[PDB]
């Protein structure tokens, strides 16, 4: 189907310990596949997936290169922003990015994506349309007027529409095996009663790939959204996600509930209930 | 593969 | 303005007694990217636990998985002890084998 590769960069200040740390991830889909850490003994990008490794030395020195550079365009940036929000220079503060493109399954290009948040607010993102800017606050907006001048989304677009498009058709070409296979979710419902009067039916998905799922609990057919407790797609740490949903349910009335999972790997959604 | 960052903020 | 970690403790594998499995301790959902998590075995630190490296949500609230080689038992008791900013205390979630 359609895909996506996505950086996250994340530059954080630390007065009174030493330069601001940054660090670089790169992911396709749900699937990490580089690193790069300024705190680290001594750094480098390093491969995170087995389909990386065969790029050559070129692209391990460029990409080196091209990290311990930004790591300091991160450290401008951070005292950039301690002007422009008047703050002192005690604090710890942070910068990051997110960075990358979605592609269907033909490869073309769905969307680009350039945008960067500090101290975990919205600061400036690059729109769809790979042309224009959203400020969000007078701050950013010198920040916009600045890349306005210097015709920064140009560039950016540039990017996006070739080297990112172009390195994620080969990434997923040199991943196939992996990154061009769903794993469907095992499931199973299990039951347990929280005293005589109510049980806890809770809807299980394991093992499965991408992390994107739908698992819902319906009462005679109708969707149980405010009543359904759905923890966070977590991950199993072997590459796959795990996911439940639970209903407090009236002893007895077990058998009007179902659980509903959909998934890529799942040609059909599936509807389950507690087998006792 | 990623970029340079095209400009400081 | 900081966000607090989400906290799941749960097995890579379905948890089998003398089976050997991952313990993974997940946390989610806080900022700053500062966080400190222990993985503990009957209240004790468990060694040389490793982590993922850090990364975060559309929201841009971080994430981390920490985890370890484990041989779950009927006695042995695991849990996760989280530190944070936005904590007072640690915060100490216990691993129950069906979350």
């Amino acid at each position: 189907g359609s895909h996506s590769m996505r950086y996250f960069h994340t530059s954080v200040s630390r007065p009174g310990r030493g330069e601001p740390r940054f660090i670089s991830v790169g992911y396709v889909d749900d699937t990490q596949f580089v690193r790069f850490d300024s705190d680290a003994a001594s750094p480098r990008t390093e491969p995170r997936a087995p389909w990386i490794e065969q790029e050559g030395p070129e692209y391990w020195d460029r990409e080196t290169q091209i990290s311990k550079t930004n790591t300091q365009t991160y450290r401008e940036d951070l005292r950039t922003l301690l002007r422009y929000y008047n703050q002192s220079e005690a604090g710890s503060h942070t910068i990051q990015r997110m960075s990358g493109c979605d592609v269907g399954p033909d490869g073309r290009l769905l969307r680009g994506y350039n945008q960067f948040a500090y101290d975990g607010k919205d600061y400036i993102a690059l729109n769809e349309d790979l042309s224009s800017w959203t400020a969000a606050d007078t701050a950013a907006q010198i920040t916009q007027r600045k890349w306005e001048a210097a015709r920064v989304a140009e560039q950016d677009r540039a990017y996006l529409e070739g080297t990112c498009v172009e390195w994620l058709r080969r990434y997923l070409e040199n991943g196939k095996e992996t990154l061009q296979r769903a794993d469907p979710p095992k499931t199973h419902v299990t039951h347990h009663p929280i005293s005589d009067h109510e049980a806890t039916l809770r809807c299980w998905a394991l093992g499965f790939y991408p992390a994107e799922i739908t698992l819902t609990w319906q009462r005679d057919g109708e969707d149980q959204t405010q009543d359904t407790e759905l923890v966070e797609t977590r991950p199993a740490g072997d590459r796959t996600f795990q996911k439940w949903a639970a209903v407090v349910v009236p002893s007895g009335e077990e058998q009007r509930y179902t659980c509903h999972v959909q998934h890529e790997g799942l040609p059909k959604p599936l509807t389950l209930r507690w087998e006792p | 593969f990623e970029d340079l960052r095209v400009l400081s903020f | 303005i900081q966000r607090t970690p989400k906290i799941q403790v749960y097995s890579r594998h379905p948890a089998e007694n003398g089976k050997s499995n991952f313990l993974n301790c997940y946390v989610s959902g806080f900022h700053p990217s500062d966080i400190e998590v222990d993985l503990l075995k009957n209240g004790e630190r468990i060694e040389k636990v490793e982590h993922s490296d850090l990364s975060f949500s559309k929201d841009w609230s971080f994430y981390l998985l920490y985890y370890t080689e484990f041989t779950p038992t009927e006695k042995d008791e695991y849990a996760c002890r989280v530190n944070h900013v936005t904590l007072s205390q640690p915060k100490i979630v216990k691993w129950d084998r069906d979350m």
